[PDB]
């Protein structure tokens, strides 16, 4: 059995989780003859945007889907990324991702 | 006669995070304002606290109590002038969060240097102390208004040397408020 | 003694139907209460008119202008009914109702006169000239508001208000301060 | 010490039976309260009469006119009863009730007299002329109202009110200010 | 400091047994309270006697006449009990109770005297003729009321009340103001 | 400040225990309250003694006579206890308790003195000749009551009250005003 | 402004814990309140101690003796605690608590002095002699009370109270007015 | 006016968080209230600290000592915050909080000066000698407490507090009256 669960004038591993979560996308791309690589800055930005200290890693999956899966699918449909190519994800500059 | 409904209008305003500084600024009103500010901050620190000002001024230490409480709390403060803001109230009006100090079109602001009402008797060795304290309070008001209006203490001192009255627009050009409320009527 | 009934007294009942009673002197307390009531009423239903019963001998100028701004700012339209008398500041408030919704009972009375200083302000000539400038400013502001709301010209208002001007309901209607004089509803007299 | 007795007071019970007590000096406060009560009762049941008990020493003129206009405005009829006295403005209010529905108790007293300035107004002659004109206007308005509600000419009212006119209930009924003088309804007294 | 709790006030208990307490001066406020209570009790049970307790130093004349008319109008019999004193106006109220049901404790005193002016009325001699005529009318009305409720000629009352007349309970019974003198009902005493 | 604890104060709780407090100057306001309380307590249970605690400085004569008649009227026995003082009027009230149930704490005091008219009662000689007669009657009645309740003679009482007579608890007990001097109930002492 | 809480007041809470408060001048109103409170607390539980806090400048002699008799009369033992000061009458009351149970805070002061007649009593010499005899009697009675409750000859108290005598808590303990001077019970101080 | 909310008002909410507001003059009423609040809060939860907000011009000396003894007696740690000013007695109370938990807002003020006899005391020289000795004792006691809590020496306090000494928040911290000057918390413009 397992269970889970002032007024005023007072003062005086996440990168591993991101890798695991993007493992599914990387595998699906591999089935499509594609190799996904994420830079350290990209993983840091993904963790910053999608990791909620209050709610843990709950909003991380949707964040990855928003930032990578949607853009990657759009680019695949545009044919700008073809089978056998290595898809590298980088971050520039609030910031924004970019795919090579 | 203030008619209740269901609560009084003042309770309804307070629920919406509105504080009413509608009396003379003294110890009683200062304590009431401080208690309300602390309660509102505890209930929801993020949300802003509005503060309506229709007062003819008052004491200096009570002004500073209210001022410190307003600046201290986590919540942003938004000051409205309504009908008048004279002497202490003016400082409080200028003490709202920048960009969130507004006044009604026919409001009136009135800034002047601190004045002693009555006579303080005693030996010269005590009147020297009282004069030094009065100068300190005056300089403190100069510095607060200079901080919150973006004007040098010298300019503010020269301007407040004698009672200076400002309309809402003149107050805006003076840095005491940020906006003059346009009327909201649908016709 | 005002008798309640079944735990609502007459004033609360009037407030339920969006009626604000300015039956006292226009000062800080009354001004703050009236602002609070107008804001609450606007919040409850912005698209419903708010009635203002006026029976006041007037009062402060800053309080007048505060109530006036709140009336002109609320999204709802204000309808001002003068009962008994609307003198000095109150007159302006009666004139400041929504054009077409200003009313007075047949035997009511309106009084208009320029602002007057109560008591004596003592000081050096510099402070007194500052005060005189302020008082002229207040007088001109009252003239401007009345001219705006009655369709007269500021100069005509100035000349008319030099000395206390007392108008009956019909004369107030013909002056531009109200739109209609109320008619009785009794059926025995119909 | 006014006892209570749902818990209610005598005045609340009287209000529930559509009775308004004007037992104080007419002024802004009492005028506003009476107007609020009249409006409330008229809204509750427009076609049912409203009863006004008058035991008052008089009061102001603008307040009197507020109350008078409200009485004459409401859909419901007004039945005025003079209790112990009705002086100055209260006499006008007593005469302002609906014809046939104004009455006084046998030992009541009515007192009609012309408006009197309380105190003094000091100022320039150009302001005193304005004040005197307004006072004359109000005197004439009082005479016109009483003439309308008593059936007498304005000149007769002016002549009569020049100095304090005290009337009993019977003299008031003859004058025209009331229609009936109330009769006692004690059971023992009748059966004797 | 009267003992009550939230309201079992002893005056509430008395009123619930149809007892009205006139223990203060006879003025407009107390008069109006008394008439409201008499009317309320008459409505509650018209055919049950209403009791009045009179410990008052008297007061105004119009207020006296208001209370007197209400006492005579109501359908129920009024039983008056003088306890302490019944002076000036209150005396009439004591004598105005239903014949037979007028009582007083053994050590009560009843003061009867003619109406007197509270201060000075000033004005032209004509206004004073009017006021003096009114005062004479009021005095004659007092004599007539007491004559009606005591069985004595108005001339006798005028002669007797020309100057303060103080009567014990027994002298009041002989005079006709009351009918019985209460006898103590303490149990241990018998 | 008096703590509370239905909300009830100590005074109400004592009233529920059939205890009354005459701890203020005797007058109409206090006399009417005492009378209402006595009547209510008699109604609730007339076979149970009512304890009246007396710490008064005195008061009027008519109020004293009202309280005295009520005390002697109600069926329940009254037990008077003097705590700090019983001066002038209250002294009579202390002596008016049921024989055997009049007590005073050891340091209590009683003060008996003839009636006095503080202030001036002005008027013609023919009015002062009536006022003097009334005051003499009041003094004689006070003497007669004190003599009836103490067992002395009206003449002896009159002689003794010619000037302020101050009696301690033992002296009062010997004088007839009280019967027993309360002994302390403290358990630690005994 | 005294903050309530969820309800009661601090004073109601203290009363529930049997803590009377004599924080004002000893007059008839305060005496009646204190007497009512003592009688009520004796009724609720006669076998439990009653605490009485004394912060007062004194007051009337008769009120003093009323409160004194009531304290000595009830069945519950009384424990007095002097907080800010106990002057004139309130000193006697402070000494009137049960022996062993009279306490004072370290910085309290006890002011004992003979009775003084603020104001003027006029009258004939025949009345002034009576008044003077009464005043002497009350002075002697106060001396006897203090002698009884402090274990000192009444002559000693008479000589000592001839002029205002002010005593600190320790000096009062030496005198006899109190038994123990309260010690602070703050945890942080004890642990430091 | 002080709005309530759902029911309670701001002072009650502050109390529920163990906060006491000394916002009036230090006299017997405020002293008694503060002591009652301190004792209640101590009973509710001794371990938790009690906060005292000080904004007052001073007041009596024995009231000061009552509040001070209660603060130093209770089992809980007393934190103090000076808001607008702490003049005369209040300063002592401010300095009497637990070492480490005495705070003041940046623009607060702290006025300390020697005890002064308001009014005039009259009497013989042998009485004024006693009164002057008492005044000296009170002054020495004030200096002793201030030296004990500020760490200074009594002589230095006596020299400094001869005339009104006004210290700001930082000057007070240097003097030892407080420990920390509160820093603002506002999230915006952190």
């Amino acid at each position: 059995l397992i269970f889970t669960s002032g007024l005023g004038f007072s003062k005086g591993e996440i990168i591993r989780m991101v890798d695991l979560m993007i493992s599914r996308v990387a595998g699906q791309l591999k089935s499509k003859d594609m190799a996904l690589v994420l830079t350290d800055a990209a993983k840091a930005l993904l963790a910053k945007r999608g990791f909620d200290p209050v709610l843990g890693a709950r909003p991380l999956r949707r964040t990855i889907q928003r930032e990578i899966e949607d853009q990657l699918s759009e680019k695949i449909l545009f044919e700008e990324v073809g089978p056998g190519q290595v898809v590298t994800v980088d971050v520039d500059n609030d910031a924004v991702f970019t795919f090579t | 006669i203030l008619p209740s409904f269901i609560s009084n209008p003042y309770n309804k305003l307070f629920e919406e995070r509105i504080i009413f500084l509608g009396v003379q600024v003294d110890d009683a009103s200062a304590n009431d304002i401080m208690a309300q500010l602390l309660v509102l901050e505890s209930l929801d620190p993020d949300r802003d606290i509005t503060m309506y000002i229709n007062s003819p001024g008052g004491g200096f230490t009570s002004l500073m109590a209210i001022y410190d409480t307003m600046q201290y709390v986590r919540a942003d403060i938004q000051t409205v002038c309504l009908g008048q803001a004279a002497s202490a109230a003016a400082v409080l009006l200028a003490a709202g969060t920048p960009g969130k100090r507004m006044a009604l079109p026919n409001a009136r602001v009135l800034i002047h240097q601190p004045s002693l009402s009555g006579v303080i008797q005693g030996q010269f060795s005590d009147l020297e102390i009282q004069a030094a304290e009065i100068e300190r309070m005056r300089t403190l008001m100069e510095t607060t208004l200079a901080r919150h209006t973006g004007k040098d203490a010298g300019v503010i001192r020269k301007d407040t040397d004698r009672d200076k009255i400002l309309t809402a627009e003149e107050a805006k050009d003076y840095g005491i408020i940020d906006t003059v409320l346009e009327y909201r009527k649908l016709s």
